[PDB]
């Protein structure tokens, strides 16, 4: 695993995703740190979040376990960072990357799936009063990620 | 002059006669004839190689009765 | 199961072109000359050894996510 591991690394360095940055943190290969910047044109615009990235010992076979650490108002993100996904879990497949994990979550953040949420209230401001769900996710943005 | 199998696309079968002399290129012309692929969506493979169009089935050493195996590409998988 | 083995696999000769397939998706290495590649229905193929442990636990195509048995 750890070969691809390392495959992926050069990738990033390659062709980065916009405006994102990740790589392990110390010598152990496996446990990586991200950071993604709000999307321009999104209620998170101007917010830096902090993400964990924990490869498994069979990767690219299981996929990689990714969280928030910064606190953000999002209908498939829970206050313990966790993020409800597709690729992450069920649609997960060996031909995916680490940049193409990011880039998901990138437009994720720009486009939630609020017919499968994760935390209830906030997918149903979002379908009903976009503009609270935005001053909110505004307001979080300015709050805890700035 | 020789039988031969091409039994694949999962709904398998297929039975031709050949002579070894026959090019590659000619039994994907006849599996055109049996069933209805354009041959350049086919692609065939016998023990562990491609066939390339040029080369015969003496060439390649396929024998009576060898059951060969044929893969679709498709105009953009 | 004994599926994987009703698939068939290729050495790999480099000097012809007849699939545009230059890289194992699992892996992430370009195809290398003998290296024993393996097709899938849907005509995508990657490494046989690299491939044949995902459809041990899961049974699509890697890449277009069809099915394969
Ligand atoms: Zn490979
Ligand atoms: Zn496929």
């Amino acid at each position: 695993a750890l070969k691809r591991i390392h495959k992926e690394l050069n990738d990033l360095a390659r062709d980065p995703p916009a405006q994102c940055r990740a790589g392990p943190v110390g010598d152990d290969m496996f446990h990586w740190q991200a950071t993604i910047m709000g999307p321009n044109d999104s209620p998170y615009q101007g917010g830096v979040f902090f993400l964990t990235i924990h490869f498994p010992t069979d990767y690219p076979f299981k996929p990689p376990k990714v969280a928030f650490t910064t606190r953000i108002y999002h209908p498939n993100i829970n206050s313990n960072g966790s993020i409800k996904l597709d690729i992450l879990r069920s649609q997960w497949s060996p031909a995916l990357t680490i940049s193409k994990v990011l880039l998901s979550i990138c437009s994720l953040l720009c486009d939630p799936n609020p017919d499968d949420p994760l935390v209830p209230e906030i997918a149903r401001i979002y379908k009903t009063d976009r503009e609270k769900y935005n001053r909110i996710a505004r307001e979080w943005t300015q709050k805890y990620a700035m | 002059s020789m039988q031969i199998f091409v039994k694949t696309l999962t709904g398998k079968t297929i039975t031709l006669e050949v002579e070894p002399s026959d090019t590659i290129e000619n039994v994907k012309a006849k599996i055109q004839d049996k069933e209805g692929i354009p041959p350049d969506q086919q692609r065939l493979i016998f023990a562990g190689k491609q066939l390339e169009d040029g080369r015969t089935l003496s060439d390649y050493n396929i024998q009576k009765e060898s059951t060969l195996h044929l893969v679709l590409r498709l105009r953009g998988g | 199961k004994a599926d994987i083995e009703q698939l068939p696999s290729y050495r790999f000769n480099p000097n012809n072109h007849q699939s545009e397939q230059t890289l194992c998706v699992v892996c992430m290495c370009d195809f290398e000359s003998r290296q024993l590649l393996r097709v899938l229905p849907c005509n995508h193929e990657f490494h046989a050894k690299c491939v044949d442990k995902w459809l041990k636990a899961n049974r699509t195509c890697p890449i277009c996510y069809a099915d394969a048995s």
